[PDB]
């Protein structure tokens, strides 16, 4: 399964995986600290605790990326 | 030995267990990391003078007492209790000030982005915390001890004492764990061009907030992305009921004004740079004034450039 995570850039994931699993492979992307990583899809902010399925996340979903505020 | 006592440990103020320990070794390496009245006591030789009170324990738990740990507070990471018991200590250092029956964070160690947190909390109706410890300090908050409640949320957020942090982040963080204990509902219209239009129900607390949008406006505006098959996917609100709506996004320039009447109730705002070290301010509009809840400090003016993060709505009713 791919997605896509906001420039945008674009992830392997499966369904099993969890939020911090998917802002790992954003740090050996990008480069950004899983602390301060935001991650947005619909509106609802993701917890690290849960995986892609409790959010629905299906084929071609979109991830929104903000800073934790300082950046 | 020399002096036995015998001690009370528990993680939830509830459930208990004795231990025996001695006078030669100091409670770290007898027990453990244990709390005595809000104070750190695991590197002190046991005193007879403590000798059946209660300790508040914070690892090298049993095997019940990690099953009454995740009853209390849920699946935590390994430094959860010890980090909420530190906070905890540090936290009472502060000061909550009640100016007109509304509770308000002084400043200290740059807790302003509690601030707002807290103050927007208080104007969420009808929300309940599903973990119990979170529900527990929660209303002890709501009932003028909020202590509990700082650095609960602040051990759930991995928020360092002293240390700036994200108020939106933390005030999104909090809701996660808690239920709306009124209906709620909101109706997503999507649509592709190939696979057909199909609606989407998100009911209760996940229909009373949104991360993007700051005015109500751009919620109902068509938004694109891309579908399943790989095309295009379009997606529109078409059926909105609810008692609150909280719209957060990011540090936005805007002119808040009493002139035209804005239909928000209350808002947040990031005072400063981005980059740098800002200052959070809770505002509400009561009457016909901005009241700007400067941590401790109020505030009126009848306009206001700010950069607004969070902006808080009344109840929804919309259709289309
Ligand atoms: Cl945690
Ligand atoms: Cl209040
Ligand atoms: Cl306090
Ligand atoms: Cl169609
Ligand atoms: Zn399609």
């Amino acid at each position: 399964m791919r997605i896509f995570v906001e420039l945008t850039i674009t992830l392997e994931v499966e369904p099993s995986d969890t939020i911090e699993n998917v802002k790992a492979k954003i740090q050996d992307k990008e480069g950004i600290p899983p602390d301060q990583q935001r991650l947005i899809f619909f509106g609802q902010q993701l917890e690290d605790g849960r995986t892609l399925s409790d959010y629905n996340i299906v084929k071609y979903s979109t991830l929104h990326l903000i800073l934790r505020l300082p950046r | 030995q020399q002096l036995t006592i015998e001690v009370l440990v528990t993680v939830d103020g509830v459930n208990f267990r004795t231990v025996v320990l001695n006078n030669k070794n100091t409670y770290r390496s007898q027990l453990g990391c244990v709390f005595f009245n809000g104070a750190d006591i695991s590197d002190t030789i046991p005193d007879e003078k403590q000798n059946g009170h209660s300790l508040y324990l914070a690892d090298n738990l049993t095997a019940d007492e990690t099953k009454a740990l995740k009853e209390l507070y849920g699946p935590v990471d390994p430094t959860f209790l010890h980090r909420f018991y530190s906070l905890k200590a540090a936290v009472h250092g502060w000061k909550m000030v009640v100016c007109d029956k509304v509770r308000s964070l002084k400043l200290s160690d740059n807790n302003c982005y509690l601030n707002a947190v807290i103050m927007t909390l208080d104007l969420l109706k009808d929300i309940k915390f599903v973990i119990p410890a979170l529900q527990h300090a929660f209303m002890k908050h709501k009932g003028g001890d909020s202590t509990d409640f700082i650095a609960l949320i602040m051990a759930y957020g991995n928020c360092t004492f002293g240390a700036p942090d994200d108020a939106s982040r933390l005030l999104h963080t909090v809701l996660a764990k808690a239920e709306l204990c009124c209906s709620a509902r909101m109706v997503w219209r999507e649509w592709c061009n190939v696979c057909g239009i199909k609606d989407v129900v998100l009911q209760g607390l996940k229909a009373c907030c949104y991360v993007g949008v700051q005015t109500v406006e751009d919620l109902r505006a068509r938004m694109t992305y891309v579908c399943q098959c790989g095309g295009e996917r379009h997606r529109q609100l078409v059926e909105h009921t609810t008692p609150w709506l909280l719209l957060s996004g990011t540090p936005n320039e805007k002119l808040v004004t009493t002139s035209t009447a804005p239909d928000f109730v209350a808002f947040n705002v990031f005072q400063g740079i981005e980059t740098a070290v800002g200052h959070y301010v809770h505002a509400r509009l009561k009457g016909g004034l901005i009241l700007k809840f400067d941590s401790g400090t109020v505030s009126k003016t009848s306009d206001w450039k700010c950069k607004v993060t969070d902006v808080l709505f009344p109840g929804q009713k919309y259709s289309s």
